[PDB]
């Protein structure tokens, strides 16, 4: 599935 | 920012530093942002008002330094500059000073998500934090209003958001502060926002996320005393954001 949908706002670790 | 510690971009992998370049050979830092989706950065309107030639700046992604570079970094070009029409300034305050840029590199794609590079969360139609709650600032400004010269290794501070009446105070601000700006500062005023800090970040928790709460607009002085840091509210530009992103 593409590389955008792995962001998760404001999640560092 | 004055005080602070050094940090590292996985710290705040949503950090955007933005440099100008002059084809004279150097490419100097103008301000920081935030990444929001992975074409668009928020920073500050008045980093761009007196330049707006969008070619002549580049965005890094997952920098931890200034002028060296950190392994996974990403570089783009800014395809679209929107600033607020409506954008003020006067003897101390910015008004209206939010921008966004669109990014894409050189192979035509926005940013891809890596232990350096997230996004940040926006938070929800002028929902803020309450006053009291310590929020953390980011980036390359001075370490001393006297320096002449910008840290090469980023740096971050945590700060507590204070009421608009403290801040609208005589004796601090007056009316120069509005209902579209928050203030913030240091109990004691040491650690503080500071030039080159412009654009950047002002995290809270809100809701449980990490939410991009302020951006760094202006402020007398750098953590001095009676004077907090200025910051433009973010809850309150949403649907302007959103007209555009
Ligand atoms: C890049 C150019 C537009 C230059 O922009 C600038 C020129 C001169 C000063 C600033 C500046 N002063 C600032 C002062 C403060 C503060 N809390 N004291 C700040 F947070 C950001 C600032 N940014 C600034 O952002």
């Amino acid at each position: 599935p593409p590389e955008e949908l792995k962001f998760q706002c404001g999640q560092k670790t | 920012i004055i005080g602070g510690e050094f940090t590292t971009i996985e710290n705040q992998p949503w950090f955007a530093a933005i440099y100008r370049r002059h084809r004279g050979g150097s490419v100097t830092y103008v301000c920081g942002g935030s990444l929001m989706s992975p074409c668009w950065v928020i920073s500050a309107t008045h980093c761009f008002i007196d330049y707006p030639k969008k070619e002549d700046y580049i965005v890094y992604l997952g920098r931890s330094r200034l002028n060296s570079n950190t392994q996974g970094e990403m570089k783009f070009e800014v395809e679209n500059l929107i600033l607020h029409k409506d954008y003020s300034a006067d003897t101390l305050a910015h008004h209206n000073d939010i921008a966004l840029l669109k990014i894409r590199s050189k192979e035509g794609r926005c940013a891809q998500p890596s232990r350096t590079i997230q996004t940040i969360c926006l938070p929800s139609m002028y929902n803020d934090p309450q006053f009291g709650t310590s929020c953390e600032i980011t980036g390359f400004g001075k370490e001393a209003s006297t320096d002449y010269l910008y840290p090469e290794q980023l740096k971050m501070t945590v700060v507590k958001l204070i009421s608009h009446r403290e801040c609208q105070q005589p004796h601090y601000y007056g009316s120069e502060v509005t209902t579209k700006m928050l203030c913030a500062a240091d109990p004691q005023w040491k650690t503080d926002s500071c030039q080159g800090d412009s654009g950047g970040p002002l995290v809270c928790s809100l809701q449980g996320r990490m939410t991009l709460t302020g951006i760094v607009s202006w402020g007398r002085g750098c953590a001095l005393k009676d004077k907090p840091g200025v910051y433009t509210r973010v809850s309150h530009f949403l649907p302007w954001i959103r007209s555009h992103t």
